[PDB]
């Protein structure tokens, strides 16, 4: 039960699958232009207005 | 190394060495066609370097000290082996051809770098521009598998296309009756075991594949048995060619500097043919491979590079 | 400042925003691109001629070249991409996302 | 950092003042370390080429280490140099500022206070 | 049918076969015995024998004879003339401060 | 300690430029010879430690520690010169060297008078040790131990190190002779509560800590006997000393801040023991009880106490040598049967009757039978953890109880009852076998007349 | 590609990276890197595949949006300041113009996307001109300006790139693109310590471009593009095998490597601002990085990959490549530990 | 790096077009050419730091 | 004769070796030259004579 | 064993000394040069942390073509 | 000499008690000094300790 499962699951197995989960997630772009500077201009305004670095 | 980018910048040019003369012939046909010492002749007449068919152990003769390696350490496939049963369970028929196929690639980057590099003519005997009709009939005739065709042709399609066709293609019409009746006469015993459909099948994928597909990007000398008995004729027809088609005409000095320096890498030229695909034929295991390769290593003239080995007599190694 | 800064201004940020955002066309970006290269030509000249700033007037026709240093250079990254496909979109241009 | 330092006369590898401080001298152990580390790209160069790596090109593995030492030496002297003027800028401003570096008594132990944590 | 071309596993290798005197270091005999011989001479008779030797006759491993031979001395010292063994106070207490409180 | 590096490092020169076969003769018979001139560190006075220059000085601690790696490396490569004599010869040297550097970085790691140099070693240790378990096991799951192994250690180490830079703004320096007479208390405070977890939780990965142990069961019983040696004996160690240096440091804190760390070991002694009493794998089963003396050793050390110092070195010496001993019998049956269940080979005393006197011999040095200095370390940490509660005997005592059942019973199945059938390769016991074991043993035997040496360095 | 031709093309990159490097005009500075970028384009296009033209047109759209930014800020600076120095800024807006067109240039997340994709489609030699010659420009530009970036912006830019990087490398098997992202993260590594100390910066500079270099021409001697390839290297030959485990090893951060160079001393220059919790995070997300590399050390030369048959033909035949200068740089890239105060040469 | 090439070699570049009041064809002034020469005059030397305060 | 072709290397190359010594040569006397005036100018400088 | 391998105590001792007064002179000078340079990225006065300004040697004194200026 | 690999670790551990010996004396700074060990100097002694 604890040795051989639950220590097993808390701390190694929950970080071992979040890493896979955010790799998938991060690599899963679809490799158009459009939608990478589309990105580019959602950057450009957050950083304008929400985050305010020109100031 | 001997020929770079600096040496074509200095003046070495690779179109003032090429003259008319400086024609790649490769001869083709059937089984026992006849073809094999023809093409000789056809060495003999033109002044054009012969190469032999590529068998198993054209790389040990080019390298080191000439003598054929063991089995076990090149090839590790047996003609004899495929002529007695051709339908073995190892897989012995699709490697037999793989390693023939590279032989051939490795062949004819030899006679390439030979022409641009001495501006004379290289005689040829099965190029790798028809290697595949000996493969459709493997696979005709069930000796093989659909993967193995899948993995040919994939290597051949990484590699072939960096390479130019010959000049010229002799073809020796033999028929498949003829044919049977000078393997008989040959008197070797393996080779009595080819069928008749094995021959019929290669000379359908000869006239039906290679020939049509080939005719386009060079031009075509198809010979009887009786006339390629006679090389007078041959070279003849050969001299008073009107070369039009082929990619040889649209070629400037950096076409073919780009080629040499791809040619004479051997290594670049053997890359893909080694892919990482995984078939039963070909792969070997990492503990076979490990005992072969370290059985290979401690071979005289072979441990170290060409020129320092001291167990066969090399001298000066301190000051190299 | 001025006015007519704004205005310039305005319309470089209008010009991004249209470069940004594609649609499905190449050689409508490379409008947009040559039209921002207009907009800091302009802006660059009226500071300039504002200023009395003389010696630096050789800075925007000199500026102005390399704009062909790039937008010739975009066409010549054009024609390839019109003998690879039949078209010119965008969305062709995918093959390397493996 | 000393950007402005090096203001006045720049790219200069080592200027007129790095000639007052003494030289690394021949036997140094760092100087002996990078000559280990042309001997160990000596044996690579004749390892990844199947030569003999202990035989094959003696001369080149003397080439190997003599420009080893050479630069390492330069780069030692210049990293002396580099760390003298540390020092001598840190001293040149304690002793130009002493409001902003003033004194602290030394209190001897015999009047300082210190809690005591028992450990039971 | 046949996946991943492999030599056989080979069989366990018996030492005393081909060497029925083998120690077990090398099948050679005569590398055998010299390793044996190495082993026993410098893993017993060198730094087993001398080095309990060694150990054995440390000299005065940290002080621990001489704080008592001291020791020895200060207490016929303070019973000698009336003073306590030990005072209660490691400093003195003439030549330390306390904070007002 | 250069007159012990020098020579360390002269070593991979013996290494490859010797014969086609003698590699082993020679290493094991110059890593003897520095085995020998290692007894020269036993120069410790009452009040000074032995100081040799600005960067190396050696206490009554580290000398131990020193002494016994200079010792375990000869008896290394007698142990992992059977499995590799059908391995190719730069394979070989190539292992040998790499053996060789894990010794240098280990003795250069236990004299390191600077934090940040001692902190750079604990870390070198890591990339040998993994190579070995990684290229020279012989199971698939090595790979997976290569894994654990690692990103467990760094993820305490990477921390820790950033804490110990804090230090070097802070006190100004990192020297552990400046750090004894410039030491501040330290307050209570979030900021040094999570100081103190930067600082330790390293120490309590590398012993290792019950729950954070999950690496040591499986980098054990995939390693092969060299590797299993070194993890078992010498580099569970290091994060007794870093702990044994760095608690200097992190007082009063520490008071109220052991309390978590301390149940946890007391109750993962007993967790480690039960699980001893049910294992079917003599690996796995050394791998948990080297667990439980660990944890044994972490509640000595976090306690505090002169009595706690000296069990606590006294045990990690004799638990090094005791594990030592019971993974390379392991080893021994494991190239004898070519399986690791214990219920497979069974009654190996009607067959080898002096490899069961060394497996009785091993396990009698196992449960502390006195007067061995297991027992002395074991007892001394016994009566600190009375002293700091009245309870804590019980967590004791039981425990004790279950070492009784397991290490006996780790006799039995191996040695007692009928023996299997079905198996008819067992060999008479090796000359070389016989020597290690004994190697093994007569310095633990001859520890208990002069245990003055390893009773740490406020003897 | 003619070999002249070549050759004024490399050296016309060259020039314009010394022009931004050596120059003190913002004119200067743009035209420098138009024609850096000019001469640049056609390398990638050696080959000509098709990958070679959508790798060009996405670097060249990427490359003109951040030049025009660029451009814009120079502009914007020269209305509120009047003069072309190239030093500290004087408008907010105009710094965070040029930090965004110098993070667009540097291929810096969230302008990141470009980078995996132009290193897949292009050759190796591309690859490596591109991932370490012209990330030389813009971290000159960035180190001119040091008294004008705003510091949230500049350390969101560096713990985005390392955590997006770090998370991208462990989805690829393709070499090229595992390269790109340890770039990224690298390159968030170089930006997190700038406005601090970048002595600190040159020297991380200088090592990844020493490790990158040894990686790439490692990858030419095997002739490896795909993980399989150099898993199969080890039948060819085991020195090189060797050489990319302690490569690898060197780059996963791991002492007593030169690897452990920066970093280490990029915590020693933020724990003395007081800043504790950014280098912590910083090398938990490094461990990322450290965690891919494991998996190709393991990939190639700890575990023995099966092979093919044809490879025995490769036995009887050397490598005749031109590795360049590639035993200086493995001794560099693996053994400069106990040099660590060389890099006050750097100040 | 910023490696001064041309303080080095002593070779003018781009150093004339820097600011407005340098040497300008025909002696022509710039509009606010006083007030520039005041503001280099006074920050000549002292640093960025203190220049700007 | 024991290779059939001619290796490349078979001959060592005179001119290389020889361009290899002198450059080794010297690099070290020029490396000894400035280190004896370094000392000679920094005893100089200082009169630490 | 005390007069061939060992050491005296007293050679240990004024050792340990010497090792004790070069590192907190190493340590001192620690401390006093981050003070100094927090001291300089706070004021900028010193030789470091000078960032670079325009050169005054670039200005024209001559008389111009007009005289507001 | 026919076993010369047998004398690398031998004068390796010479060496270093060698150059052990050698930076000794470069810690010499207070070499009778001490308020502990401090004595007038023996005759025909001219060192305390080496
Ligand atoms: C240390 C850390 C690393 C550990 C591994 C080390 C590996 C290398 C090992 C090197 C060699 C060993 C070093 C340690 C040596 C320890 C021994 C030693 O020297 O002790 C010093 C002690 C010193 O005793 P002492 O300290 O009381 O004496 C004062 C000191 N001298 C000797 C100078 C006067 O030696 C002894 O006690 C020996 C006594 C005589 C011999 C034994 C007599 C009795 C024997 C048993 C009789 C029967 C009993 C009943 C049996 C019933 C059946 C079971
Ligand atoms: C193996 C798994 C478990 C590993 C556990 C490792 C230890 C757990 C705690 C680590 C905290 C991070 C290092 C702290 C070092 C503090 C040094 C110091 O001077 O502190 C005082 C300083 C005080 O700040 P200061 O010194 O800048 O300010 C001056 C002092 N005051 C406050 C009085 C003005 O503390 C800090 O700066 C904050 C410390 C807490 C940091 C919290 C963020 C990190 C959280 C933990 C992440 C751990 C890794 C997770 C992933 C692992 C891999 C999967
Ligand atoms: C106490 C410490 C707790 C954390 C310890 C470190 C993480 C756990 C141990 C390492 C990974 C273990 C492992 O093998 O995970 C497998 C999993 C999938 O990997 P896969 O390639 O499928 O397996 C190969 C076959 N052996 O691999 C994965 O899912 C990859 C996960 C990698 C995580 C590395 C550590 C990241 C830490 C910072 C996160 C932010
Ligand atoms: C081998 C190195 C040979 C160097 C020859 C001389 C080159 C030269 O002129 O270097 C000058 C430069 C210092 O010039 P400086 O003006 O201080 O540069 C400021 C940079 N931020 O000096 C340096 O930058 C010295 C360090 C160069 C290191 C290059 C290899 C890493
Ligand atoms: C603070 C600022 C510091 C600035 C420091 C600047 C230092 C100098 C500049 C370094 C930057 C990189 C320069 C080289 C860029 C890459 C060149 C390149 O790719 O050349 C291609 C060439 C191809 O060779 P081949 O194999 O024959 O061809 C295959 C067919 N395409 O060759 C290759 O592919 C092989 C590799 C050739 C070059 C390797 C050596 C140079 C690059 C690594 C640096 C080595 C250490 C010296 C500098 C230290 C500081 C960085
Ligand atoms: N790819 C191939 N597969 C099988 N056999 C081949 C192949 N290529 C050539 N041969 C054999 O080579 C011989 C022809 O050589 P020759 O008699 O010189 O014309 C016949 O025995 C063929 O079967």
């Amino acid at each position: 039960l604890l040795d051989l499962i639950w220590l097993e699951t808390i701390l190694p197995k929950t970080i071992s699958l979040a890493q896979m989960k955010m790799s998938t997630t991060i690599t899963s772009q679809k490799g158009l232009i459009k939608l990478y500077f589309l990105s580019f201009l959602i950057t450009i305004l957050i950083s304008t207005t929400l985050l305010n670095f020109h100031e | 190394l001997q020929y770079g980018p600096l040496a074509y910048i200095l003046g070495e040019k690779t179109t003032k060495k090429m003259t008319e003369n400086s024609k790649l012939i490769t001869v083709d046909g059937n089984i026992c066609s006849g073809k094999s010492k023809l093409a000789k002749e056809v060495a003999e007449k033109l002044g054009l370097k012969h190469f032999p068919e590529a068998g198993i152990h054209y790389a040990d003769s080019t390298t080191g000290d000439g003598k054929p390696l063991p089995v076990r350490f090149s090839g590790n496939c047996s003609l004899e082996k495929f002529y007695d049963d051709p339908k073995s369970n190892d897989g012995n028929s699709y490697r037999l051809q793989a390693w023939l196929y590279a032989s051939r690639l490795l062949q004819y980057a030899d006679a390439l770098e030979h022409l641009l590099s001495t501006g004379q003519g290289v005689v040829l005997e099965r190029s790798i521009y028809s290697d595949f009709v000996f493969l459709e009939a493997m696979y005709r005739q069930g000796f093989i598998r659909k993967q193995c065709v899948d993995h040919y042709n994939q290597v051949k399609k990484v590699t072939v296309c960096e390479y130019l066709p010959p000049h010229v293609v002799i073809y020796v019409d033999v028929p498949v009756s003829e044919v049977q009746s000078r393997i008989q006469k040959k008197g070797n015993p393996h080779e009595m075991k080819i069928t008749s459909a094995y021959l019929q099948d290669i000379e359908n994928v000869y006239k039906g594949t290679f020939l049509p597909e080939m005719s386009e990007k060079c031009e075509v000398l198809q010979y009887s048995a009786w006339e390629a008995e006679d090389a007078e004729k041959v070279v003849e027809d050969i001299q008073y060619l009107k070369y039009d088609k082929g990619p040889w005409l649209d070629q400037d000095d950096r076409k073919l500097h780009n080629l040499r320096m791809l040619v004479q890498d051997k290594l670049e030229v053997l890359n893909y043919t080694s892919i990482p695909v995984f078939l039963p034929e070909v792969t070997i295991g990492a503990h076979q491979s490990d005992r072969v390769f370290q059985e290979f290593t401690e071979l005289p003239g072979r441990k170290y590079r060409a020129g320092y080995n001291e167990d066969v007599g090399d001298k000066w190694i301190w000051l190299k | 400042m001025s006015l007519v800064y704004m205005n310039i201004m305005m319309a470089f940020t209008v010009s991004l925003t249209g470069l940004l955002m594609y649609r499905s066309h190449l050689m409508s970006s490379l409008l947009c691109l040559e039209g921002m290269m207009l907009s800091l030509f302009i802006l660059a000249t009226l500071m300039i001629l504002n200023s009395h700033f003389t010696l630096a007037s050789m800075m925007p026709i000199i500026l102005l070249v390399f704009a062909a240093c790039e937008a010739a250079l975009g066409l010549s990254l054009l024609v390839m991409v019109s003998n690879t496909y039949g078209t010119d979109y965008v969305q062709n241009l995918n093959l390397l996302q493996c | 950092m000393m950007t402005g330092r090096q203001a006045r006369a720049p790219l200069q590898f080592l200027p007129d003042e790095a000639r007052s401080l003494p030289p690394p001298k021949l036997t140094d152990p760092r100087l002996a370390y990078i000559g280990f580390l042309g001997y160990c790209s000596g044996l690579i160069d004749n390892a990844i080429r199947r030569r003999p790596v202990l035989s094959a090109g003696l001369h080149r593995q003397f080439l190997y280490i003599t420009s080893f030492v050479f630069v390492g030496y330069y780069l030692l002297k210049r990293q002396d140099y580099m760390y003298a003027v540390r020092d001598h800028d840190m001293f040149s401003y304690i002793k130009s500022h002493p409001e902003d570096f003033p004194e602290k008594d030394k209190k001897t132990y015999r009047e300082v206070f210190e809690e005591f944590h028992p450990v039971r | 049918t046949l996946r991943w071309q492999e030599d056989p596993e080979p069989e366990d290798e018996n030492l005393y076969e081909k060497n029925p005197d083998s120690h077990g270091y090398d099948k050679d005999p005569a590398v055998d015995v010299w390793n044996m011989r190495v082993v026993f001479f410098f893993g017993f008779s060198i730094v087993l024998v001398l080095g309990s030797t060694f150990v054995a006759y440390l000299p005065d491993y940290r002080m621990q004879e001489w704080a008592r031979r001291e020791a020895e001395r200060l207490v016929k010292y303070r019973e000698a003339h009336g003073l306590p063994l030990m005072e209660s106070n490691c400093f003195d207490p003439s030549k330390i401060q306390l904070p007002e409180d | 300690m250069l007159k012990y590096i020098i020579p360390t490092m002269m070593l991979m020169p013996l290494t490859w430029l010797s014969k086609n076969s003698m590699i082993w003769i020679n290493t094991t018979l110059h890593s003897l010879l520095i085995s020998l001139t290692s007894l020269l560190l036993l120069n410790q006075f009452g009040d000074n430690s032995l100081n040799f220059s600005l960067t190396f000085f050696s206490d009554s601690l580290s000398t131990p520690l020193l002494i016994l790696t200079m010792w375990l490396l000869p008896l290394m490569l007698m142990a992992s010169q059977h499995h590799l004599s059908k391995e190719n010869l730069a394979r070989k040297k190539l292992f040998i060297s790499m053996l060789i550097l894990l010794q240098l970085f280990l003795i250069m790691t236990f004299t390191a008078t600077e934090l940040i140099f001692f902190y750079i070693m604990f870390e070198a240790t890591l990339v040998p040790t993994l190579i070995i378990i990684t290229r020279w096991g012989n199971q698939t799951e090595r790979l997976n131990a290569g894994l654990y192994f690692l990103f467990y250690t760094l993820a305490g180490s990477l921390p820790l190190l950033v804490a110990l830079i804090y230090i070097q703004n802070t006190m100004g320096s990192l020297n552990f002779l400046i750090l004894q007479y410039w030491v501040q208390p330290m307050p209570n405070s979030w900021s040094n509560t999570f100081m103190w977890l930067a600082c330790m939780m390293a120490f309590m990965v590398k012993m290792p800590l019950y729950g954070l142990h999950l690496w040591l069961p499986k980098a054990h019983v995939e390693a092969p006997i060299a590797g299993s040696m070194v993890l078992a004996a010498i580099l569970l160690k290091l994060g007794g000393y870093g702990m044994m240096r760095i608690t200097l440091l992190l007082n009063p804190i520490t008071d109220f801040m052991a309390y978590p760390f301390i149940m946890l070991s007391l109750w993962g002694m007993i967790m480690t023991s039960s699980i001893c009493l049910r294992q079917t794998d003599l690996k796995s089963l050394i791998a948990y009880s080297s667990v439980s003396h660990m944890a044994l050793v972490i509640v000595a050390i976090l306690i505090q106490t002169p009595w706690s110092y000296m069990g606590a070195t006294a045990l990690m010496i004799a638990h090094g040598l005791t594990s030592s001993m019971l993974f390379c019998l392991a080893n021994s049956n494991y190239e004898r049967v070519h399986s690791r269940t214990m219920i497979l080979a069974r009654g190996l005393q009607t067959l080898l009757p002096l490899m069961a006197a060394w497996w009785l011999l091993a396990s009698l040095t196992n449960l502390a039978l006195p007067p061995s200095i297991n027992l002395i370390g074991e007892l001394f940490v016994v009566m600190s953890t009375f002293s700091w509660s009245n309870i804590t005997i019980i967590l004791m005592g039981l425990n004790m109880v279950i070492t009784a059942l397991y290490s006996l019973y780790m006799l039995i199945t191996t040695q007692r009852g009928k023996h299997t059938h079905h198996i008819n390769n067992i060999l008479p016991s090796f000359t070389r076998e016989n020597a290690l074991m004994s190697l093994h043993m007569l310095p633990l035997l001859l520890l208990s007349l002069n245990p003055k040496i390893i009773l740490g360095p406020l003897y | 590609m003619n070999p002249i031709i070549l050759i004024i093309i490399l050296m016309t990159v060259m020039l314009g990276t010394i022009i931004v490097m050596i120059s003190t005009h913002w004119l200067l500075i743009w035209i420098g890197f138009e024609m850096n970028m000019l001469a640049i384009i056609p390398i990638m296009m050696k080959k000509h595949n098709p990958r070679a033209t959508e790798a060009s047109t996405k670097y060249f759209l990427t490359q003109s949006t951040a030049s025009m930014l660029l451009m814009m800020a120079i502009i914007i600076n020269l209305m509120f300041s009047g003069q072309w120095t190239v030093m500290k800024l004087f408008n907010p807006m105009a710094s965070m113009l040029m930090t965004m067109a110098l993070a667009m240039k540097l291929g810096m997340a969230p302008f990141h996307f470009w980078v995996p994709e132009v290193t897949q489609g292009i050759p190796l030699s591309s690859g490596l001109i591109l991932l370490t010659w012209q990330k030389l420009a813009p971290m000159s530009v960035l180190y001119q300006i040091l008294p004008s970036i705003n510091l949230d912006l500049i350390l969101t830019l560096s713990i985005l790139s390392i955590t997006i990087g770090g998370w991208g490398g462990l989805n690829q098997t393709q070499l090229r693109k595992i390269m790109a992202y340890s770039s990224i993260a690298h390159m968030g590594w170089m930006t997190a310590v700038l406005l601090y100390n970048p002595t600190m910066t040159l020297l991380n500079l200088i090592i990844y471009i020493i490790m990158t270099s040894t990686m790439f021409t490692l990858f030419m001697a095997n002739s490896t593009t795909t993980t399989l390839s150099l898993s199969h290297t080890w039948n060819k030959a085991p020195i090189m095998t060797i050489l990319v485990l302690i490569t690898l090893l060197s780059m996963g951060g791991l002492p007593p490597l030169s690897g452990f160079m920066p970093k280490w001393m990029i915590i020693q220059e933020m724990t003395k601002n007081d800043s504790i919790i950014l280098p912590t995070l910083m090398a938990i997300t490094a461990l990322l990085n450290l965690y891919f590399y494991m998996r190709l050390t393991y990939s190639t030369a700890l575990t023995m990959f099966p092979s093919t048959n044809n490879m025995k033909m490769k036995w009887q035949f050397p490598t005749t490549k031109r590795m360049t200068l590639l035993p200086t740089m493995t001794v560099l890239s693996t053994m400069l530990l106990p040099l660590t105060p060389i890099l006050s040469i750097l100040e | 790096p910023f490696f001064d090439v041309q303080k080095k070699l002593g070779v003018d570049l781009d150093h004339w077009m820097t600011i407005q009041s340098a040497e300008q064809p025909h002696r022509i002034p710039a509009r606010c050419h006083a007030f520039e020469k005041e503001w280099i005059e006074c920050a000549h030397g002292i640093g960025s730091i203190r220049a700007e305060k | 004769k024991f290779y059939i072709q001619e290796p490349p290397h078979g001959s060592p190359n005179w001119l290389k070796v020889g361009l290899t010594l002198g450059t080794s040569a010297f690099l070290w006397i020029y490396l000894i030259k400035q280190h004896n005036e370094d000392v000679l100018e920094y005893k100089r400088r200082n009169g630490l004579e | 064993i005390a007069r061939t391998f060992f050491d005296a105590p007293e050679k240990n001792y004024e050792r340990t000394m010497a090792i004790l007064q070069i590192e907190s002179e190493k340590a001192e000078l620690r401390l006093k040069e981050l003070e100094v340079r927090r001291l300089m990225r706070a004021k900028g006065d010193g030789p470091w942390f000078q960032y670079p300004t325009i050169d005054k040697a670039l200005i024209d004194h001559s008389p111009k073509a007009t005289p507001d200026n | 000499r026919d076993h010369w690999i047998h004398v690398l670790v031998p004068v390796g551990f010479v060496f270093g008690y060698y150059l052990d010996r050698k930076n000794d004396e470069k810690l010499a700074a207070f070499r009778n000094k001490s308020l502990l060990y401090k004595r007038e100097l023996k005759p025909q002694e001219e060192v305390t300790w080496k």
